[PDB]
């Protein structure tokens, strides 16, 4: 490494539009209905579990909610999605392809 | 492909500590800077009276709530509280006995900030300066497990 | 002790030397053979 | 000097060298409010020195755990305190030998 | 941790909304902004398709009155937020919707 | 101008513009903002300087002094009057046995033939004589105050309004100037209080008829309903 002679302050090279996006890129899909919720989509169940958990706020969901499924699965989706989006951005800007 | 981020410490590649985000990033920087372990030029009673009185108030819920009285109404938080108090005193001991042992070799280098200024060494590591560091740990520990006791009785949502 | 025999230890004895031989002692002793090992000679 | 052109090594510079280096500390006076630092200051006045300082943990400790032993262990109600409260083990020595 | 070095070499490196290069209302469909809005005011995304502000001191007059219905509206939607937030918890307003508290 | 921590009052021992306040030419005024010309000699050099002098009394230097220390004595008679005029009614209302715990009412306890109990329990004082209560007190107060007018036993050359030497400040709290130049301040002010406040004891005695304690009391009871102005038409000239 005959560069970073101090460790860069701006590590993470931030781009305030690539949370947006991804947020926006997953979330929306995640809007979708399909015929495997019912009709209904993963981020509208996740929020309506939400909101059937903050009706009794300090009892945290049970094992057996399904608040926790849709949790996971949209976090994992969006996670994936925001740091594809960083990594995605920061190659374009930069090298890597 | 530019824009590493892990380097050698304050560039230093044969010191051996590799900066990174976990060691230097701002954020971690500041927080550990602003810990009363690192405000060299305080005096080590005040910040061993705020390092006492954080862990005296923290070790105490772990008496309380998973002691051996831990199931009976009244009797847990006493018990918790007089079994951390007690914890603080052995520490406050082996603080003791290592400034003891550790401060008599007076080391002769000097000491720099990652920036090329000298900074005087923290008083904290002198004999005088570790022992009035565990009599503010002590006092302090003290004090925040009796913390630790009256917000067992007063704060709203206690369990 | 009344008149069986005296220097009979009393009833919370065990209590008191219990604690104190195996908290107390040991931590008088390992802070004293603490310091001393640590000692540097001049 | 140290850092010009990969010359990390200095003689007049020997903290650099060595990595003698504080990573997060710094030499700000101003912590505390005053009246708090003071109140701290004397409270420990007392116990600032090594042999105060043993002197308290020595009476402390002996005191608890003196009275932890004659009124402590009975205060928190300790099955060693109250006793058996029953014949106990006392005549089933062995299965065979049922002894005292 | 590393001292941060003052900013007679960093005078403006961190003026990301003043300036010739600031975002603009219309990001890059924008072009350039009038001759008036350069970037020294907070805010100036270069929106001024009406004209109404190509005198300094009317621009003034309405960055004054920009600003303070600005803080007004924020007073006003914490305020039209806050009891009916509050009321659909169980605290007893008389009419805890905006449009009708002041009847209360 | 500053940091948020000066801001919020710490670092004591940073007080040379905290005296602003109470000496010098802008100090706070007893109209405030609206309290222009004060008079020339209220220079703000004393302690408690507020530039009250409506009635021009203190025009003269010398009478000024001398009713600084009428002001002052009043002062700490006041601050032991008002706080013994409550002590017994707050100690009788928690439950110790006093017989007549009502300021205005407590000398006449001296009277019964179970004596003046000191807080009610006969092993105290037990003080059935009030002529010899009062030739002892005579005696004793007419000492202090030659003492305290002059000097004596206690320290002579020193300041006839604050003493300090080892009986008066015997806990030095007095011994930074600006320390002392401050709590003059809070002695006056702590002071006046007390006199305006056993003014009202007096006159809450005279047209209330009650405790000081009851009455504060019967208006936290309902306040609007029990006033002063419950007690107006009570001097009523039949
Ligand atoms: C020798 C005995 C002697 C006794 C018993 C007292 C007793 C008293 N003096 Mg006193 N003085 C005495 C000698 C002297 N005094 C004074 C000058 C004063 C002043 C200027 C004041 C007193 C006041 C008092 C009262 C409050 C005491 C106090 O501040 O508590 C703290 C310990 C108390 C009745 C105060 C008072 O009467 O206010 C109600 C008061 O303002 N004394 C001088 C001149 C330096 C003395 C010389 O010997
Ligand atoms: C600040 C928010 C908050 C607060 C005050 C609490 C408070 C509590 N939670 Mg909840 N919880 C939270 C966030 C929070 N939790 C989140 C984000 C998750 C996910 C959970 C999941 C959760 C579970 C699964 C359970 C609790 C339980 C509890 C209780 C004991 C712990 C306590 C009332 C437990 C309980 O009492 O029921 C329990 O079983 N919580
Ligand atoms: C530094 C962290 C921190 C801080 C600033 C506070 C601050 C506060 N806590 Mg505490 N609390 C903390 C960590 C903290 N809490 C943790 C880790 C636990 C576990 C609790 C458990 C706890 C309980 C059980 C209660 C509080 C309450 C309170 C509030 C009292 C008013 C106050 C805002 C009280 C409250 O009103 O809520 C209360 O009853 N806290
Ligand atoms: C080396 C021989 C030896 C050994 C191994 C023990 C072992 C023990 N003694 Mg005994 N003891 C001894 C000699 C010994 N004793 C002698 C010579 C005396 C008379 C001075 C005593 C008087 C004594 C008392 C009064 C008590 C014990 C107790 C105990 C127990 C806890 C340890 C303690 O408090 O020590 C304490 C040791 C001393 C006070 C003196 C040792 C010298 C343990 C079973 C305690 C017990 O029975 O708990 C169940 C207790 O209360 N010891
Ligand atoms: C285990 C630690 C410990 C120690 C060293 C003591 C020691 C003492 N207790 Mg405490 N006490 C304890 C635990 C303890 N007690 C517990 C767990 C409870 C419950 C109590 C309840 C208790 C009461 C209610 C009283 C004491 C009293 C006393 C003193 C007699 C003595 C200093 C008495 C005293 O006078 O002090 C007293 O009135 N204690
Ligand atoms: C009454 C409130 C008010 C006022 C006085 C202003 C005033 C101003 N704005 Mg602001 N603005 C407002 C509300 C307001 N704005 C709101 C709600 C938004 C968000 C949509 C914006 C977004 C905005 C941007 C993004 C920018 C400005 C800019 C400007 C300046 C130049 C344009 C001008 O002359 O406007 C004159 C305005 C009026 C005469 C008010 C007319 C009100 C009518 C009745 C509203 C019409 C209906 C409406 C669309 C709904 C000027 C200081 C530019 C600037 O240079 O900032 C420093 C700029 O870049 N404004
Ligand atoms: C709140 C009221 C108050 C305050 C702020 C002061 C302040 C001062 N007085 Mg004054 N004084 C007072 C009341 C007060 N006094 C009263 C009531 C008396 C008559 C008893 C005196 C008699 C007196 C003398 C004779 C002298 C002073 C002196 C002083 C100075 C140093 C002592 C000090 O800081 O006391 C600070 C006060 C407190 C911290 C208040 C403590 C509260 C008490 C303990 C409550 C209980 C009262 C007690 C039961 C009644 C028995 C007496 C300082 C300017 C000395 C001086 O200036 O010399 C340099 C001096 O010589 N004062
Ligand atoms: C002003 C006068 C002050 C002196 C008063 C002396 C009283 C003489 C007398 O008869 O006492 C008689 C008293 C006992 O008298 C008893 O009083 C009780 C209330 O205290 C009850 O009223 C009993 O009925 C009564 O019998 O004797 C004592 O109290 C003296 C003991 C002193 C104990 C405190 C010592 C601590 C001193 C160090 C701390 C300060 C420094
Ligand atoms: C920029 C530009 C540019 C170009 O050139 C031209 C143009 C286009 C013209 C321009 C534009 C403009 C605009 C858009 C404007 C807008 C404005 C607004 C909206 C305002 C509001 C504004 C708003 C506001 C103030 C608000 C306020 C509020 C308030 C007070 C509140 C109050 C209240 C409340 C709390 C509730 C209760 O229960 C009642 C009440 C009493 C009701
Ligand atoms: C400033 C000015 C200005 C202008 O120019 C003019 C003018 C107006 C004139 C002026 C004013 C003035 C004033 C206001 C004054 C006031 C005074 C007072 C109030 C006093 C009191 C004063 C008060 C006082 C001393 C008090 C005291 C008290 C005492 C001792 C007590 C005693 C007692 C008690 C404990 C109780 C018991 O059981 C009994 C008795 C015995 C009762
Ligand atoms: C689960 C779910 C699902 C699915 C999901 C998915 C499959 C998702 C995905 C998601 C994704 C896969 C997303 C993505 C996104 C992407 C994006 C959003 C992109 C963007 C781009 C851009 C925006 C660009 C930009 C730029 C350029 C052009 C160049 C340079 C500069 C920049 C930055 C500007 C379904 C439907 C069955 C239903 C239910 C729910």
């Amino acid at each position: 490494e005959a560069s970073n002679k101090s460790f860069p302050r701006d590590w993470v090279k931030t781009d305030p539009l690539v949370p947006v996006l991804g947020f926006a890129g997953w979330t929306i899909p995640a809007n979708i209905g399909v015929s495997a919720f019912g009709g209904q989509s993963l981020f509208g169940l996740f929020t309506q579990s939400i909101g059937e958990n903050l009706a009794h706020f300090p009892t945290g969901p049970a094992l057996d909610d399904k608040f926790w499924l849709y949790l996971i699965t949209y976090h994992l989706g969006l996670f994936l999605t925001i740091t594809l989006g960083q990594i995605g951005v920061q190659g374009r800007k930069q090298g890597y392809w | 492909k530019k824009a590493q981020v892990i380097s050698p410490v304050n560039g230093d590649p044969f010191v051996g500590m590799l900066e990174t985000p976990v060691t230097s990033a701002p954020i971690v920087a500041t927080y550990l800077s602003n810990l009363p372990a690192y405000r060299t030029g305080v005096a080590p009673v005040l910040r061993g009276v705020e390092i006492g009185l954080a862990h005296g108030f923290l070790l105490a819920g772990p008496f309380i709530k998973l002691g051996p009285l831990r199931n009976v109404p009244e009797t847990a938080e006493i018990a918790g509280s007089l079994s951390a108090a007690g914890l603080v005193l052995i520490l406050a001991l082996c603080l003791s006995i290592y400034g003891s042992a550790q401060f008599q070799s007076t080391p002769s280098i000097g000491v720099k900030t990652l920036s090329g200024r000298s900074v005087a060494r923290d008083p904290l590591f002198s004999a005088d300066g570790w022992s009035e560091f565990a009599a503010g740990f002590l006092v302090g520990g003290e004090a925040g497990v009796a913390w630790a006791y009256v917000c067992t009785q007063i704060l709203p949502y206690y369990s | 002790a009344a008149q069986g025999y005296p220097f009979v230890p009393p009833s919370w004895a065990p209590s008191v030397f219990v604690p104190l031989t195996g908290l107390v002692l040991p931590a008088i002793a390992m802070a004293t053979l603490f310091v001393y090992i640590e000692k540097e000679a001049p | 000097k140290y850092g010009e052109n990969s010359r990390y090594f200095d003689l007049q510079d020997m903290e650099n060298t060595t990595g003698s280096w504080d990573m997060y500390g710094v030499d700000e006076k101003k912590r505390y409010p005053d009246n708090q630092a003071k109140f701290f200051t004397q409270a420990t006045d007392i116990i600032s020195r090594r042999e105060s300082l043993r002197a308290l943990v020595a009476l402390s400790g002996i005191a608890a755990i003196v009275t932890y032993g004659l009124k402590g262990a009975k205060d928190a109600d300790l099955p060693i305190t109250k006793g058996p409260q029953t014949t106990g083990e006392n005549g089933k020595g062995g299965s065979v030998r049922s002894r005292l | 941790r590393r001292t941060v070095k003052p900013a007679s070499k960093a005078s403006t490196p961190d003026s990301f909304w003043y300036g010739p290069e600031r975002p603009l209302f219309l990001g890059a469909f924008t072009g350039e902004p009038p001759s008036y809005l350069t970037g020294e005011f907070p805010g100036d995304y270069g929106w001024d398709t009406a004209g109404l502000s190509a005198d300094p001191e009317t621009f003034k007059r309405y960055r004054e009155l920009e600003l303070i219905h600005a803080r007004w509206a924020m007073l006003g939607a914490l305020g039209c937020i806050f009891p009916e937030l509050l009321g659909s918890y169980g605290v007893p307003f008389g009419e805890a919707v905006w449009f009708k508290a002041g009847a209360q | 101008k500053k940091t948020i921590r000066e801001k919020a009052g710490w670092w004591s021992n940073g007080g040379n513009e905290k005296l602003s306040a109470f000496y010098g030419p802008d100090r706070g005024l007893w109209l405030g903002p609206l309290s222009g010309t004060t008079p020339a000699y209220l220079t703000g050099e004393f302690p408690g300087d507020y530039g009250w002098d409506s009635a021009g009394l203190s025009a003269d230097p010398e009478t000024f002094k001398r009713y600084r220390e009428l002001e002052l004595i009043h002062a700490r008679w006041a601050m032991l009057g008002a706080l013994g005029c409550i002590t017994p009614e707050l100690l009788a209302k928690n439950g110790t046995p006093i017989v007549e715990p009502v300021w205005f009412k407590a000398g006449a306890q001296i009277f019964a033939e179970g004596g003046l109990d000191y807080l009610g329990n006969p092993g105290l004082v037990h003080a059935q004589s009030i002529l010899a209560t009062l030739a002892v007190q005579v005696i004793l107060m007419g000492a202090i105050e030659g003492y305290r007018v002059n000097g004596g036993p206690a320290g002579e050359g020193l300041d006839k309004l604050h003493p300090g030497g080892q009986f008066f400040d015997p806990l030095g709290l007095a011994e930074d100037p600006d320390a002392f130049a401050e709590l003059k301040v809070k002695e006056i002010k702590n002071g006046r209080l007390a006199m305006f406040s056993m003014f009202g004891f007096f006159v809450q005695a005279i047209v209330t008829g009650k405790g000081p304690l009851a009455n504060l009391d019967e208006h936290l009871a309902s306040p609007f309903t029990s006033n002063a102005f419950t007690y107006a038409q009570k001097f009523t000239p039949q």
